[PDB]
């Protein structure tokens, strides 16, 4: 018969009518730039005191020399909020290796730095690279999740499955099934870092830098070790230096214990890729000259790609990146500069709020 | 199975509800605007697509990047093809189900309202068609119709003529048309005229009261207010006025064709039932006048009162027709207009009879349903002939036209009737909120054109400072009709316009969108409307004459007239037309109108079922024009470019990530954040807001009609309004994509402890977070009003993305993420990302909209500054002008 009741089937709900009076729109446009402009220096102060060096060692095999010499002032940066104008040119050092017979990468790039302050308790070497190409459609989508997970996948289930599969690199010339099968574990980052920062004047202390804990520890719950039997695994093409005798009984890479894997297998969203290869959670850095020794195996001159370390103690906000405190910034500079416009504009002509006599029908 | 069920089921309770508010074809025009915004839509997808697939190729055929060294021109097709696969939803099928739900949430709110049920016969607003809702914002024109529609239907015994003499005092409405139009304080005489039409009724009362039991009804039904004729029936003129009264009396209640059956369930109830009302109003006007029928027969009409007994077998029944409207018929002792009885006369005697065809000017005065009544009062040649004349050949009609020509010349006049239909409670104050409002209303009455013109006078299709331009043409008195009609129309057009020119005006007109200026007035007849509507030239040309601001009428009109002038204005000068009316004429008058009301009124329902919605009174057609139509109008309009301004603003970001990657086919979002962000993350906000969203409260609407004017003008929705949404989803997608990557692009280890975000799919959590936050608070701030449904579907929105996110990526299904929610939501890089992101977002947006509602304020923002300062504040919550 008659309709409902209540306020719901006729529409009057409890509403607010948010009219913008120059009375709500100045007291919210000062609240927003207050605020913005407070979290814009507080983050932009936070990040100043971050302390960062980057060096590139891609030119280390070609442009370096059996003794310490400096490196050219295009590949490293150093920024420390202490000492602004700490140029202190790090020097580098190529010992060559001709027992490897990969002339294109070989050797083991020496990097003394040297750093003015410390780094508190916490300290990240992750590897930049640039140029190399890890977004590609073919490329990301070049895993099995199945030997991830720890399953003895078949080649159907490895090679024939839905979009994410090793399509090229499902299976070897022999017969066998990669066990890290797909582009992405093939062209893995393979250049070893040392598990401790040489101290150069001081060789008593050296900064021990570990490996383990250098990615999430909830992705142990998914990277599983394998259950393959050594017999139907062979290494990717391009792991056959790491494993010349292929697969045995005890070489199989356990990829759950293996956190360099686990952060190559997540492939950097934009054309540099900045992955956590050695951390220290334990020990304050301390002020003074460090050396590290890179066996370079992984080739990035083939490409123009760059490679390099990048040292930070970090922050909450990352690294060090003048972005969410500028930008911060802009955005409350801008809200308070149009709100003395409408302040401008609603004393210098204007209407009355409510002005009758200013509809288009009462005109 | 979870692949595409949401669409079916969607669509199966669609149909339920439109199959459960039913029981107790026509697409509108911003589905038509929809269609072309959709194909431009796709037309940026293309662009898209194809600088995806250029700049694809051009990468392929460059430098030896990093790809031939780790990952091993059909290649631009391919790419092509998987960049139309990436950029997809740019528009879904989301937006014709979307708006199909709108639609229907739209109709059943029209339908669940109160305000438009009338209690009377128990018949809410029941929307025929639940496709066009937002078609009544944008109305223009009404054709209404005088028959049942403005006037009730109930007739109404106000006067009579007897033995030559008027008898009656009634206060009609074309009463009141003429004191309003020769100008004389109308609306306020009515105090004085209740005053003492109380003390009128007062004394009959007392006289009924005394007079006899009063045996009939309650006094509700008491409709007997003119005491002169009982005052002039008892001794006046002696026993000559009540030999004649009672003579009337007498062949008013012998002498009819009104079916009487008083039953279902009890006989005391009278059931005259009668095709025609104007023998049921004379009937009742015999009864109530104190010739009541108590009891009841099958063969004949036995009235006892007071002791006479009446009982006259008249032996035969003469039904009315319709082609020849007359009938003779004597009354043996022991019917329309003067086309038919009178205009046959000796080309000096019977002079009063000829006074009382004065009265019929008299009558033309007041407009109501009249007659003339002659009968002729040597006994047995009367019988004889009756009986050789009851049984004669060939239809019974050559015979009787030589009897009626010999002996039925210069008749006597003893009988005359008077009846008046009045309007529906309600109907002038909504004809002037529907003109306030701008609708250019029309009127197609029906049987006289003066007492039409007087009745819209009475209500508030006409008023003064108008130009009655009468084109009343049918000759030189008041020789061929098309060119007289021509030559004044042409007039019209010269002398009360400068319109010279024929063609041009027409383009003109059909792109001015129609706006009202210098009231004036216009009045048509049958025959000089059906010489307007034939040809080309004067279509046109009736067309331009009558965009005049309100009146038009048009009377003795035929179904195909009126259908044929909805088809004139509707088809050419495209606008939005109302065909309002009820009967089976109205039914071709509503079935070619782009929006068709019904009123529930006489016993065939022919408008009612053949229409697109169905009202009880004509009043209600205000509420459900005035404050449904304007809210669902403005709801749609704000709801579609809504929709392409949050398809872009997750398109154009996926695109974004093009740039980099080199456009090769990746995407940035997971593979369920491109399905759950137009079906869940930002789908509900926008359909509560198309369905929820009001312009201002309903008093306000109603208040204020003016703002209807949005919708005439079309200047709510409109393609600058959705390219204007589509470059601000541009933009903020430009932000939601590149505040993430510029977090990330210096040394992408944005994640407060160095473990390692910058997974793609973290990136386009991000940038996922941004669009959807942005997309719902644009919802909320292009949302006249905040309620505590709309807000808070919107704050489920933002909370159906974060958990879904935390239950997706907190389970190893996801087999990418496997902890995506705990390793962005935690980090506070990515909150400082997302708060900035939005602000930047909506900034200037905001902006814009404060430096318009400072600088050029639209009349919506004056009255919600009004209604908010208190102006409208003496009304309570469900108020509407339209009620005594
Ligand atoms: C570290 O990772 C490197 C990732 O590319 C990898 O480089 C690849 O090494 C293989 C050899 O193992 C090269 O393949 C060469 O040798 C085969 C032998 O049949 C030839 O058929 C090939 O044509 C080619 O000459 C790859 O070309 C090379 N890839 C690149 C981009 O240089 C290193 O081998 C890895 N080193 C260690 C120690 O793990
Ligand atoms: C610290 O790291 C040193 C790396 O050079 C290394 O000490 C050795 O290996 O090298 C020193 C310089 O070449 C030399 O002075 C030491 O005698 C070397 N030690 C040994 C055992 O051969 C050690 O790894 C670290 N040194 C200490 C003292 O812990
Ligand atoms: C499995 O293979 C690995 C390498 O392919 C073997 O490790 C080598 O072992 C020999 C002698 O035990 C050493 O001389 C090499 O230096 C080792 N190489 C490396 C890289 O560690 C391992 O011994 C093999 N295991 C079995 C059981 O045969
Ligand atoms: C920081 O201290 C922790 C223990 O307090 C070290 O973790 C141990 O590391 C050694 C060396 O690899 C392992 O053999 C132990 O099994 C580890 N213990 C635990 C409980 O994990 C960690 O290596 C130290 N980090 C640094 C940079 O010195
Ligand atoms: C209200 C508007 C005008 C504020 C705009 C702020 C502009 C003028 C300032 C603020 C931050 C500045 C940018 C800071 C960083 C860079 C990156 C550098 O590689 C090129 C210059 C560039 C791009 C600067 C250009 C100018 C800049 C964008
Ligand atoms: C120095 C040269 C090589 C830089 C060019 C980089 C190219 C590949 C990238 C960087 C900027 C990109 C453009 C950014 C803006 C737009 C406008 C948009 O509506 C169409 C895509 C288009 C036109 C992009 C096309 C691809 C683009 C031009
Ligand atoms: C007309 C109403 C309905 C919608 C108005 C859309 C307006 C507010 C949107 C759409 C396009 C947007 C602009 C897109 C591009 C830029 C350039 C940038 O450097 C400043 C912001 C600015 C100028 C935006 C301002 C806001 C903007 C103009
Ligand atoms: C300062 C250096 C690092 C920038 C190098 C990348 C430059 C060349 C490319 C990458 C991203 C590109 C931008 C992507 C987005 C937009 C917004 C669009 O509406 C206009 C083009 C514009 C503004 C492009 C200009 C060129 C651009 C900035
Ligand atoms: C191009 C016309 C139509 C509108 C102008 C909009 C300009 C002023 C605004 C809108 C979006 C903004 C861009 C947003 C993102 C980036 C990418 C960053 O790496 C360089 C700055 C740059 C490129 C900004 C430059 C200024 C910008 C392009
Ligand atoms: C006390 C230690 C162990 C907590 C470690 C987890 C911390 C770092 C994470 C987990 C939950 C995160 C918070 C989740 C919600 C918000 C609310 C937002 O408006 C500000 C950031 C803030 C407050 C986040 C800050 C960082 C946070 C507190
Ligand atoms: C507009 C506002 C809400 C942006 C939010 C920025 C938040 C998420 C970021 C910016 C600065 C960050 C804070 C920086 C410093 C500290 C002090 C430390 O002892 C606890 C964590 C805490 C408190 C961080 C919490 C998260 C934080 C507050
Ligand atoms: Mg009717």
């Amino acid at each position: 018969r008659r309709p409902k009741e209540d306020a719901f089937t006729q529409q009057r709900l409890a509403a607010i009518n948010p009219v913008l009076t120059p009375r709500t729109v100045l007291p919210l446009y000062l609240l927003i730039a207050v605020v913005f402009v407070i979290v814009g220096g507080c983050i932009l102060a936070q990040n100043s005191k971050v302390d960062e060096v980057t060096i590139y060692y891609q030119d280390c095999m070609t442009n370096a020399t059996s003794s310490w010499s400096d490196i050219p002032s295009e590949h490293w940066q150093f920024v420390f909020h202490k000492y602004k104008t700490y140029n202190t040119a790090p020097q580098w050092r190529f010992v060559d290796d001709e027992s490897d017979d990969f002339t294109k990468q070989r050797g083991t790039c020496q990097i003394r730095f040297t750093t003015p302050s410390d780094m508190k308790n916490n300290v990240y070497l992750n590897y930049v690279l640039e140029k190399f190409a890890a977004n590609h459609r073919r490329y990301v989508l070049s895993f099995s999740e199945d030997q991830i997970r720890g399953e003895d996948a078949s080649y159907e289930t490895v090679h024939d499955a839905t979009g994410i599969n090793c399509k090229p690199l499902s299976k070897n010339a022999d017969g066998k099934i990669y066990y890290p099968c797909g582009l992405i574990a093939n062209s893995m980052f393979n250049d070893t870092f040392p598990l401790q920062l040489t101290n150069v004047g001081d060789t008593s202390n050296n900064y021990s830098l570990t490996n383990k804990g250098i990615n999430w520890e909830s992705d142990k719950k998914r990277y599983k070790k394998t259950k393959y039997n050594y017999t139907q695994i062979a290494p990717p093409p391009y792991w056959e230096k790491m494993y010349p005798d292929g697969y045995n009984e005890t070489n199989i890479p356990d990829i759950q214990d293996w956190e360099e894997f686990q952060n190559w297998m997540r492939p950097g969203a934009f054309d540099k890729i900045t992955k956590l290869i050695r951390i220290n959670k334990n020990d304050t850095l301390p002020a003074g000259e460090y050396q590290l020794d890179i066996g370079l195996h992984w080739p990035v001159l083939e490409f123009n790609g760059k490679k390099g370390i990048y040292l930070t103690h970090g922050s909450h906000l990352g690294g060090r990146n003048p972005f969410l405190g500028i930008v911060y910034l802009i955005g409350g500079c801008i809200c308070a500069a149009m709100a003395l416009i409408l302040l401008t504009f609603w004393l210098f002509g204007g209407r009355k709020i409510a002005d009758a006599s200013s509809l288009s029908w009462n005109m | 199975g979870f692949a595409s069920v949401p669409l079916i089921v969607i669509v199966i309770i669609t149909a339920i509800k439109d199959g459960i508010e039913d029981s107790r074809t026509k697409k509108s025009r911003i589905s038509r605007e929809l269609n072309f915004s959709v194909i431009l839509n796709f037309v940026l997808l293309f662009i898209l697509c194809f600088t995806a697939g250029i700049v694809n190729g051009v990468y392929y055929k460059q430098k030896p990047r990093s790809r031939d060294y780790f990952e091993f021109s059909t290649n631009g097709f391919v790419s092509f093809w998987v960049a139309v696969i990436l950029y997809q939803s740019l528009v879904p099928i989301s937006l014709y189900i979307s708006v199909e739900i709108i639609k229907t949430a739209q109709a059943i709110f029209i339908y669940t309202d109160v305000l438009l049920y009338n209690a009377k016969l128990d018949y809410p607003c029941t929307p025929k068609s639940w496709n066009i809702s937002d078609d009544l914002g944008q109305i223009e024109y009404i054709f209404s119709d005088k028959t049942g529609t403005l006037t009730q239907n109930v007739m109404e015994f106000k006067k009579c003529t007897i033995n030559g003499v008027s008898y009656g005092r009634a206060y009609t409405e074309a009463l009141a048309g003429l004191r309003k139009r020769q100008g004389v304080d109308v609306e306020s005489e009515g105090r004085r005229e209740k005053e003492e039409i109380a003390k009128d009724r007062e004394t009959m009362i007392d006289e009924l009261r005394s007079m006899s039991d009063n045996t009939q009804f309650c006094p509700e039904d008491l409709t007997f207010v003119s005491k002169e004729i009982v005052e002039d029936l008892k001794g006046s003129s002696g026993d000559h006025q009540q030999k004649c009264c009672e003579h009337f009396l007498l062949a008013l209640a012998l002498c009819h064709s009104v079916l009487v059956e008083p039953n279902k369930d009890d006989p005391k109830k009278l059931d005259i039932k009668a095709q025609s009302p104007d023998e049921s109003a004379l009937v009742s006007t015999a009864r109530q006048l104190g010739y009541s029928f108590v009891g009841s027969s099958k063969s004949g009409l036995i009235v006892e009162i007071q002791g006479v007994q009446k009982e006259f077998q008249v032996l035969n029944v003469l039904e009315f027709n319709s082609s020849r409207k007359r009938m003779s018929c004597i009354i043996k002792i022991p019917k329309g207009a003067d086309s038919v009885i009178y205009s046959r006369l000796d080309r000096n005697d019977a002079t009063l009879l000829e006074k009382t065809a004065l009265h019929l000017e008299e009558y033309a005065t007041e407009g109501l349903r009249t007659l003339c009544l002659a009968q002729r009062e040597e006994y047995e040649r009367w019988v004889k002939t009756y009986d050789v004349a009851a049984a004669s050949v060939t239809n019974r009609e050559e015979e009787l036209d030589k009897v009626t020509d010999v002996i039925e010349r210069e008749l006597i006049l003893l009988g005359g009737t008077a009846i008046e239909d009045r309007l529906q409670d309600g109907v002038p104050d909504s004809i002037a909120l529907l003109a306030e409002a701008g609708i250019k209303l029309w009127v197609l009455t029906g049987d006289k054109v003066e007492t039409a013109i007087n009745i819209g006078f009475s209500c508030n299709v006409l008023n003064n400072d108008m130009e009655l331009l009468v084109v009343k043409a049918s000759g030189e008195d008041v020789s061929d009709p098309i060119q007289v009609v021509n030559n004044l129309v042409t007039k019209y057009l010269r002398e009360k316009f400068g319109m010279s020119g024929s063609e041009e005006e027409l383009k003109e007109a059909k792109r001015e969108h129609g706006l009202p200026q210098g009231n004036f007035a216009v009045i048509i007849d049958g025959d000089a409307l059906k010489v307007a509507l034939n040809g080309e030239e004067m279509r046109r040309k009736f067309l331009l004459l009558c965009k005049n601001c309100k009146a038009v009428l048009c009377c003795r009109v035929s179904p195909a007239q009126k259908a044929a002038v909805v088809k004139l204005v509707k088809k050419t000068l495209d606008v939005m037309t109302l065909a309002i009316g009820d009967g089976s004429n109205d039914v071709a008058m509503i079935q070619s109108a782009d929006v068709g009301v019904g009123i529930a009124g006489e016993e065939g329902r022919q408008a009612v079922m053949c229409s697109d919605y169905a009202i009880g009174q004509f009043r209600y057609v205000t509420r459900l024009v005035l404050v449904h139509g304007k809210w669902c109008y403005k709801r749609l309009a704000e709801m579609i470019p809504q929709f392409f301004y949050k398809n872009v603003i997750f398109t154009l970001s996926l695109f974004w990530y093009g740039i980099y990657n080199n456009f090769d086919g990746s995407y940035l979002f997971e593979y369920t954040y491109l399905t759950f962000y137009n079906l869940a993350f930002t789908s509900v906000p926008v359909i509560l807001l198309a369905v929820l969203d009001q312009d201002v409260s309903d008093t306000v609407s109603m208040l204020v009609p003016q703002l209807y004017r949005v919708g005439i003008l079309r200047k709510e929705w409109n393609q600058t309004k959705f390219l204007w949404y589509m470059l601000d989803g541009v933009y903020q997608s430009v932000i939601c994509f590149f505040f993430p990557y510029l977090a990330y692009h210096k040394n992408m280890v944005v994640t407060e402890n160095g473990l390692g975000l910058d997974h793609r799919y973290f990136v386009g959590v991000f940038v996922t977070a941004i669009a959807v936050t942005s997309c719902n608070f644009y919802v909320f701030m292009e949302q006249y009003r905040w309620d505590w449904f709309c807000g808070l579907f919107i704050c489920l929105s933002l909370a159906v993305f974060y958990g879904w996110t935390g239950i997706w990526t907190s389970s190893s299904s996801s087999n990418e993420f496997y902890k995506g929610a705990a390793r962005v939501f935690a980090q506070p890089a990515y909150w400082a990302v997302l708060f900035v992101g939005v602000l930047f977002c909506l900034l200037p947006r905001f902006t814009i909209d404060c430096i318009r509602k400072i600088f050029y304020p639209k009349d919506i923002e004056i009255v919600r500054e009004m209604w908010l300062r208190g102006d409208f504040d003496l009304y309570p919550q469900g108020y509407d002008p339209t009620d005594p």
